[PDB]
RNA sequence: AGGGGAUCGAAGAUGAUCAGAUACCGUCGUAGUCUUAACCAUAAACUAUGCCGACUAGGGAUCGGGUGGUGUUUUUUUAAUGACCCACUCGGCACCUUACGAGAAAUCAAAGUCUUUGGGUUCUGGGGGGAGUAUGGUCGCAAGGCUGAAACUUAAAGGAAUUG
């Protein structure tokens, strides 16, 4: 299952560290996170970004499994990750939701609303809880950018990243973007940096 | 039906507290139940200071505050502006202003 | 007294999405523009769509108004994407080639990978 | 549930949570079946093969959806040392 | 723990507490105290003969208004005096 | 105070399975919990358990699969004569085909079908399904 | 029944009212409706036609008002929309 | 019929029964 | 014509899904109802009750009518609809559609000796609603359905022959005892019996096999 | 019963208010309020939630005691204590979120682990009145407390919530 093409390359590593995607929250962290690496003074835990990357790959592998990638919703309402969610969307099929979720989207079959996805990715599970609540009415799996303090309730695969910072959210979306196509088409050459730039997702 | 989890007000773990007297009403009320508020104000109202500024000898004289702590019974506190009826879900909040 | 209802506000922005091609900051021009392309019943009806469409225009210059799209808002609003690309990509530049990391943040590295600009605190 | 003369009788046959061997009943609308696209030489999506995973709605809502997914996935390959059976 | 004992050797307290608490049951209490003997104009029997002392009229409870047409009876076995409704239209005229 | 160690044990088990956990530690264990656990292993409602020799009374860690509905104690341990096993099974057990009320007899601790075919009985311990 | 003959005939809306008694003690207030009824402003004259006739049933007289809302679009006279209506169009696929 | 006082009355007017059964000796 | 929405709803008229038991197997939300109209088209229906309820209003006495209705074949599917509306029959019709979108599979069984053709219940089972416990208990053949007549009728419409019932609570409030009876048979396909202990492959979703049959052109 | 009796103040006395107003408000004011020596034994004596034991969610504070650290100040030079900081933990007053479970609901971390009904044990309830009455017994100086019926009568009282 696990080849070394997807090992964490040290040039991939410097991408993550520049964003501070490895800085967990303070004295707050859900018991449901062993994604932690041993923590620093000044209270901040350092995520084990190896666990990030392995979860991100599986994330990608679950997305590629979606037959018609058009219906894969990816959600932000978070002021930050809105910009990056839309960029992610155009790359794969990936119906996007930025701004306000407008409840009634997964239940409540009326048009000018209502995608019926088979998968859903969320920037902040706390701040996008309407989708994660709503998804649990309709047999829809959830993928989440959990930080150390983030609810694991109804979220199915957690990507431990640092959700309390500018670049850290954008990085994962683009890396998740890059990975889901490194699995069929564009960027066939793994270990060859994708044409695209990360700084676009901000 | 029980209206508040604090029963009346804020006493868990003793059994008996002791009574204070409403400043407006004189009614007995347990200290934990009284409605408390500090009247920290200067001895001068709006204006009347720079109408007293050059009225004073002592170039350098600060302004002494007049301190007094006030306890209200429930009924008075409600009948003045002190507390107000709140909604059901609004009664759980401890934000002063 | 003077609060325009959704009959005007919907119709008034119903135009600006399809005719920002043309349209002006002057009322009487849009007045005689309206009835060419619209089917308003009364003059007072049309003169109030026009008075508001013009009002949206007299303010359209400085920032788009919530709920608008006119083939050019989409164009120009895209132009401010990638302000920083074509300069430093935030790798070893704005940094001294070194990645400045702390004592325990660093121990996390020796776990699997090794190629690393180092630091301490 | 067969019968005498062996001919099976029960209409339909529920799934089972992978993490609890539970049952997933018809109205268990918090439950979700997962498909991980199995990779080969160069990933290629192997379009339409999958490795399959079912989580009972209960496991989803209790919060163990995430972590019982890691143990589930890693024990099947799919993952390096991310999960730890000893805590 | 559910209020009552459970031990294999607590038969006494179990049996004696039903005995205590059966007393809050009206039908049991009326039987054991025998108030159909001590009270109860009939001897505790289903019927009773009696000598009609006088016809008598009783106004009904509200919301209703009417006169119900009872007689007053002295029970032969008892002396005890009671009133009894006489059913159906007219029919008081049958009682001398 | 601790009055039935067995009752406390099966409570932890039933509470363990009900939260979807796969294992549970149960202090303090005894001859008669094990045999109980054993008759539960024969018919397959759990898997491995390990006794943990502390030098007082022994912890225990049992691994559970998910087929368990309820394991309970019947307290006190009623004397049940052979003809009365049909009575208890009717009350405690979900259906005639499966489930087990388990007794302690002088012929040992066993489920009720074994007890019926081996033909003895005694006091009653509990039930499992 | 005779409500819905009026709706598939192509009307925007229609109410039928009846007052009196066939579930017959006190005061019918029964409405039967569908669609749309601008009522009121000026469009009532233009676009609603109503007529009340009095049916003398077995033990009383009953009042049936009916209201019909013609489609203003095909008015064939006067206004052909409510003063609420507005419409527009756009140019076809063009040259850059 | 405030209980506090349906019950003061119940005592006011039950010591009276006690103090009058002793006249009847 | 029907003209569905709901990626499920299109997939069922495409004939790519033929049995209701394939919806249940994937526990798929069912938001249309023409699907079940066909998936099982032998659905009888009895209205169990029509009952006035009122809302006080500055004029008094709203008095809308409420109807509770149940649907099934006598072959192991029951659904229950509680709906109220202004006119009596309007509440019944809407009551049928929601009675449909609810249909649940019920797991029949044998009392004792496993002969052919189940007649009774898998296990003891219970549902509750408000005050109303309702216990369903497997019964020997030729015993009938010993239940109050409103439930005798629902259980008829889930195709059970021999069952014992044992109520508790305020059963005179009929709307609730049905709701509880329905939770009860609804729970027959939740009880892990030993002959369901085996591990299974996880059949793949019909939203992915016939995945090509959503969206538009 | 003796001391004590500043204050407040059942009774009372009064000034008002009032249709009346020995009520509310105002001024007095006896007992009382404190105290020793005796009684009394009850309160919405309330968490209206018996005690013991076991188990089942997430989170942050706090009080006590302990453990750990090249940790800050104590600077007494560094110590060492005390104070503080961080981390653990046992025990306690509570709190937040949530129910996966409970409930008629209000709500509930127990009010959960119950018709899938049994860990141990003590007390109490069995429609509303009549009535905590009558009677007997007992305690008390008394006021009263403890124990405690029946005739008789009644189709509802009642609990939680909903809309007006
Ligand atoms: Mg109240
Ligand atoms: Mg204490
Ligand atoms: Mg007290
Ligand atoms: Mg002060
Ligand atoms: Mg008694
Ligand atoms: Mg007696
Ligand atoms: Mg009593
Ligand atoms: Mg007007
Ligand atoms: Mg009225
Ligand atoms: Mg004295
Ligand atoms: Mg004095
Ligand atoms: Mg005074
Ligand atoms: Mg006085
Ligand atoms: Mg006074
Ligand atoms: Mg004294
Ligand atoms: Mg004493
Ligand atoms: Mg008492
Ligand atoms: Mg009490
Ligand atoms: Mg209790
Ligand atoms: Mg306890
Ligand atoms: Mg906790
Ligand atoms: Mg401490
Ligand atoms: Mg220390
Ligand atoms: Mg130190
Ligand atoms: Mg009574
Ligand atoms: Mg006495
Ligand atoms: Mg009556
Ligand atoms: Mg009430
Ligand atoms: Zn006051």
């Amino acid at each position: 299952s696990l080849p070394a093409t997807f090992d964490l390359t040290p040039e991939d590593a410097q991408l993550l560290l520049a964003a501070n995607t490895h800085l967990g929250a303070r004295n707050v962290q859900v018991h449901q996170e062993p994604y932690v690496f041993n923590a620093r003074p000044d209270g901040v835990h350092v995520i084990n970004v190896g666990k990030t990357w392995e979860k991100l790959v599986l994330a990608a592998r679950i997305i590629a499994a979606i037959p018609n990638p058009e219906d894969v919703v990816a959600i932000s309402s978070r002021t930050f990750g809105q910009r990056a969610v839309l960029k992610f969307a155009a790359h794969t099929g990936a119906t996007p939701i930025a701004g306000r979720f407008t409840p009634g989207s997964f239940t409540n079959y009326i048009t000018r609303s209502f995608k019926e996805p088979r998968l859903v990715i969320v920037t902040d599970p706390r701040s996008d809880a309407q989708a994660i609540k709503e998804a649990s009415y309709v047999n829809i799996p959830v993928i989440a950018l959990t930080d150390l303090d983030s609810p694991s309730e109804f979220v199915d695969v957690a990507i431990p990243c640092n959700n309390r910072g500018k670049h850290s959210i954008g990085l994962i979306w683009y890396l998740l973007a890059r990975e889901v196509l490194r699995l069929r088409g564009a960027l066939v050459d793994r270990t060859q940096p994708w044409s695209i730039m990360p700084d676009l997702y901000f | 039906p029980k209206k508040r989890a604090s029963n009346g007000r804020n006493k868990k773990g003793r059994g008996h507290v002791k009574p204070v007297r409403c400043v407006n009403c004189s009614k007995s009320i347990p200290k934990d139940k009284a409605i408390k508020r500090m009247a920290i104000r200067n001895i001068v109202e709006a204006a009347a200071v720079r109408d007293l500024s050059e009225a004073s000898v002592y170039p350098e004289y600060a302004l002494p505050k007049t301190y007094n702590k006030l306890h209200y019974c429930v009924s008075c506190a409600i009948h003045a502006r002190i507390v107000r009826v709140r909604s059901r879900e609004d009664r759980k909040n401890r934000a002063p202003p | 007294g003077r609060v325009r209802t959704k009959t005007v506000k919907r119709a008034s922005k119903a135009l600006i999405e399809r005719y920002y091609p043309k349209l002006t900051l002057d009322f009487q021009t849009n007045k005689r523009l309206c009835d060419e392309i619209a089917t308003i019943q009364s003059k007072r009806l049309r003169n109030k769509i026009a008075g508001y469409t013009t009002h949206l225009m007299k303010r359209i210059q400085k920032g788009p108004v919530r709920g608008i799209s006119f083939k050019l808002q989409e164009e120009e609003r895209e132009r401010k994407d990638q302000y920083v690309p074509e300069v430093s990509a935030l790798d070893l530049s704005r940094s001294n080639g070194v990645l400045n990391v702390d004592n325990q943040t660093s121990d996390l590295v020796k776990s699997l990978g090794l190629k690393l600009p180092l630091s301490v605190i | 549930m067969e019968n005498d003369k062996g001919q099976l009788v029960e209409l339909y046959v529920p799934r089972k949570c992978s993490a609890t061997n539970r049952i997933i009943k018809a109205d268990d609308h918090a439950s979700v079946q997962i498909n991980v696209a199995k990779v080969d030489e160069e990933g290629r999506a192997i379009p339409g093969e999958y490795v399959t995973y079912a989580l009972s709605g209960y496991v989803r809502s209790r919060g163990e959806s995430d972590d019982s997914l890691n143990r589930l996935a890693q024990n099947d390959g799919l993952l390096k040392n991310v999960w730890s059976y000893s805590r | 723990g559910k209020g009552k004992p459970r031990g294999l050797n607590s038969a006494r307290k179990l049996r004696v507490h039903r005995r205590n608490n059966r007393w809050a049951e009206n039908n049991y209490k009326k039987r054991l105290l025998g108030t159909a003997f001590k009270s109860s104009p009939f001897g505790g029997s289903s019927h009773a003969k009696g000598i009609v002392l006088e016809k008598l009229g009783i106004e009904s409870k509200q919301p209703n208004s009417a006169i119900r047409k009872c007689v007053r009876v002295q029970l032969i076995k008892n002396g005890k005096k009671v009133t009894a409704f006489v059913p159906n239209d007219g029919c008081l005229n049958f009682v001398d | 105070t601790r009055s039935s160690v067995l009752a406390d044990a099966l409570n932890a088990i039933n509470n363990a399975e009900k939260t979807g956990k796969r294992q549970v530690l149960i202090r303090p264990s005894s001859k008669v919990i094990i045999k109980f656990l054993q008759v539960m292993q024969k018919h397959g409602y759990i898997g491995e358990f390990e006794y943990i020799d502390d030098h007082r009374s022994g912890k225990i860690v049992v691994q559970l699969n998910g087929r368990l509905n309820k394991c309970g104690v019947i307290s006190p341990r009623f004397n049940v004569k052979i003809g009365d096993i049909e009575k208890w099974t009717a009350n405690l057990l979900p259906a005639r085909q499966f489930g087990y009320v388990i007794l302690t007899t002088s012929a040992g601790i066993m489920d009720h079908e074994e007890a019926r075919r081996k033909h003895v009985s005694g006091k009653i311990l509990g039930f499992v399904y | 029944g005779v409500v819905r003959y009026v709706m598939e005939s192509g009307a925007k809306g229609c109410e039928v009212v009846v007052s009196g008694k066939l579930r017959a003690a006190r005061a019918k207030a029964m409405k039967f409706a569908d669609g749309f009824l601008i009522h009121s402003g000026q469009p009532v004259n233009d676009f609603i036609d109503t007529a009340t006739r009095h049916v003398l049933m077995r033990q009383g007289v009953l009042g049936i008002k009916v209201k019909i809302m013609r489609d203003p679009a095909k008015s064939r006279t006067g206004p052909k929309a409510l003063p609420d209506a507005v419409t527009i169009i756009e140019p076809k696929e063009e040259e850059p | 019929m405030r209980a506090k006082w349906r019950k003061k009355r119940t005592r006011r007017l039950k010591r009276k029964r006690r103090k009058v059964r002793a006249r009847s000796k | 014509g029907w003209v569905p929405v709901t990626k499920l709803g299109r997939l069922v008229k495409a004939g790519k899904i033929t049995t209701i038991e394939e919806i249940f197997l994937h526990s798929l939300p069912v938001k249309e109802f023409q699907i079940i109209d066909t998936l099982l088209p032998g659905l009888q229906d009895e209205v169990m009750n029509i009952k006035p309820v009122q809302k006080q209003t500055r004029a008094g006495q709203r008095t809308r009518f409420k109807a509770v209705v149940v649907v099934g074949d006598s072959n192991g599917h029951v659904g229950l609809g509680i709906k109220t509306a202004k006119e009596v029959a309007g509440a019944i019709r809407a009551g049928i559609i929601i009675a449909k979108l609810s249909v649940i599979p019920i797991r029949r069984g044998y009392w004792g000796t496993n002969l052919g053709q189940p007649h009774s219940l898998a296990t003891k089972t219970t549902g509750k609603c408000g005050s109303v416990t309702v216990r369903l208990i497997p019964a020997p053949r030729g015993s009938g359905i010993v239940a109050s007549p409103a439930v005798k009728k629902l259980l008829q419409l889930a195709g059970v022959e021999d069952v014992y019932t044992q109520s508790n609570g305020k059963t005179r409030t009929l709307e609730n005892t049905l709701k509880a009876a329905f939770v009860a048979i609804g729970n027959t396909y939740g009880f892990l019996t030993p002959n369901l202990w085996a591990e299974q492959p996880l059949p793949v979703s019909p939203l992915d096999i016939y995945s090509d049959e959503a969206s538009a052109q």
